[PDB]
């Protein structure tokens, strides 16, 4: 047995399954779409609540496999309990947690980012860690940070739709208002914006790199891309208040300090808007009414 | 059966806007509310009943008293979920152990006999008070198209399907524990056999008291038992026992 014990603790280990990945967003964000893709499985059984999966890694040059889980959590806060279930103490450092950016519904989108990031802030504070496993963490974490040379990530989905923010709200390059938050947010969070497109399958391998990156150490060798509307993807420490000030030149109408509601506004939808609810007099308040009628006459 | 039903209901609300009825906007959605209530109930049935075919604590018919001579044609609100074996082939390769399929395999499999039961009810259509109008310029997402919301609708809360994730949750997590203790066995060559005999040197009492122990070690796997089931999860770690 000692025997037994002491050479398995000589193994050449697989890369760790354990690790975890945490995605966020508001229902109709694509979330699961996205992660499918990643999957590589062509349909994916839309689940309400938190939705799981798991991605299949494959090394080439080692000939070795392993495998990330990966669970979504469903855009209601009513199923916000479920996150106990998808991250715990020892899986936290192991998980990467993923939010998602709406590009087809831009409005809501810081909104519901604060939404997730909050959620998750109370998760975590719900977790009861040690304030030295959290200064640990938070030293890791940043000297992950500034030791970036040329966690949290932030994925936005249906990107394509600005086509149609150009076509349907008149939008153009300044509504740069909206990249420049979402910039300023990451560095609030210090997170890693990227830009995607299923539907015209942009970065999507930029994407599955990072991921891989990041949770398993692997290399990773693309810049920073801040040029092109709909497929800017800036890593952890490359945004800086200074690199985001570019964008504030290309402003003519409004300033970067402006609401984010004011300049771009929630659009009235037309809903059926219900008619009033008409209900025949009761008999006693007709006929009281009758009354008042015959008692003046 | 409920798309039947769902189908009839619709026509009958179809006549309603083919005669110019008023209001029926405010009608259909409160018989819509209704509806969905009627497949929040039998949703948070189907999940429980799956639940419990997942657990093993489902009741076969053979249970069913018989001594209630009432026939019970009333179907099961939860129906009666079959979660079909689920083997893993555990193996060791050059005294390496490894099993393919793996315990998160395993969680694959659970999950998805899972989520194709979750489908039953949220893939189901919604009933639309405008669907008699074609081509109607109102935007129509998924959880419009379908009841893909029915799993907030559940009466209890969320009780049902979070028990139902729990139990899914569980049954991987022992399979994992115990296709962990397999995957330690790999003790073989993580430190190989010339290591052992570093640690017996040359003395012949201590190589006479090893061959003892490994004799002792080999009868526990001398077990015609292939199989190991933990509720519906089966383990075919007799190609390992191999």
């Amino acid at each position: 047995s000692s025997i037994l014990s002491e050479v398995s603790t000589r193994a050449r280990s697989k890369l760790p399954s354990g690790k975890n990945i945490l995605v966020f967003g508001e229902d109709g964000s694509g979330k699961t779409t996205l992660m499918t893709k990643l999957q590589g499985a062509e349909h994916g059984k839309k689940g309400r609540g938190l939705e799981y999966l798991y991605l299949s890694i494959h090394d080439e040059d080692r000939d070795d496999h392993t495998r990330c889980n990966v669970w979504i959590l469903d855009g209601d806060l009513y199923h916000k309990g479920l996150l106990k279930f998808a991250v715990s103490a020892e899986s936290l450092p192991e998980t990467l947690v993923i939010f998602v950016a709406d590009m087809s519904r831009p409005w809501t989108v810081m909104e519901s980012l604060q939404k997730w990031a909050s959620v998750l802030r109370e998760h975590i504070d719900k977790m009861k860690i040690p304030p030295e496993e959290m200064r640990e963490l938070e030293r890791k974490f940043m000297k992950d940070f500034q030791d970036y040379i040329e966690p949290v990530l932030v994925v936005c989905t249906k990107c394509d739709a600005v086509s149609v923010l150009e076509k349907e709200h008149d939008y153009r390059d300044e509504h740069d208002f909206i990249q420049s938050h979402l910039r300023r947010f990451c560095l609030q969070y210090g997170a890693a914006l990227i830009y995607t497109s299923v539907k015209e399958e942009k970065n999507l391998d930029l994407l599955y790199k990072y991921i891989v990156h990041k949770t398993y150490g692997f290399h990773f060798t693309t810049p920073a891309l801040v040029v092109e509307k709909e497929a800017v993807f800036i890593p952890a420490g490359w945004d800086n208040e200074k690199k985001i000030a570019i964008l504030h030149e290309n402003f003519t109408t409004v300033k970067p300090e402006d609401a984010y509601e004011d300049f771009i506004v929630k659009p009235p939808v037309r809903k059926l808007v219900h008619d009033k609810e008409l209900a025949a007099e009761d008999e006693q308040v007709f006929l009281m009414k009758q009354q008042s009628l015959l008692a003046k006459q | 059966t409920f798309s039947e039903i769902l189908n009839r209901v619709q026509k009958a609300v179809d006549d309603l806007n083919l005669h110019s009825y008023s209001n029926l906007p405010i009608w259909v959605n409160k018989l819509d509310m209704e509806i969905e209530r009627i497949l929040g109930v039998r949703l948070q049935a189907g999940l429980r009943a799956w639940t419990q075919v997942l657990l093993g604590q489902a009741e076969d018919k053979a249970e069913v008293d018989m001594d209630t001579d009432a026939p019970q044609v009333s179907h099961k609100p939860g129906g009666e979920p079959k979660i079909k074996n689920v083997v893993h082939e555990l193996r060791i390769t050059n005294q390496v152990i490894y099993l393919n399929p793996p315990i998160e395999e395993c969680r694959y499999k659970l999950y998805q006999e899972m989520f194709a039961w979750k489908m039953v009810v949220l893939s189901l259509p919604r009933i639309q008070s405008q669907r008699y109008q074609v081509g109607v310029h109102y935007e129509l997402t998924e959880e419009e198209k379908f009841y893909r919301n029915a799993l907030t609708r559940m009466p209890d809360g969320p009780v049902a399907l979070e028990e139902s994730y729990s139990a899914v949750m569980g049954i991987v997590t022992e399979v994992e524990q115990y296709v962990k203790v397999w995957l330690q066995y790999q003790c073989l060559w993580d430190m190989q056999a010339e290591n052992i005999y570093n640690r017996l040197g040359e003395d012949l009492n201590k190589w006479q008291a090893l061959l003892v122990q490994i004799r002792k070690a080999r009868g526990t796997f001398d077990n015609a038992e292939t199989k190991k089931e933990f509720g519906p999860v089966v383990i075919d770690y007799g190609k390992v026992q191999s």
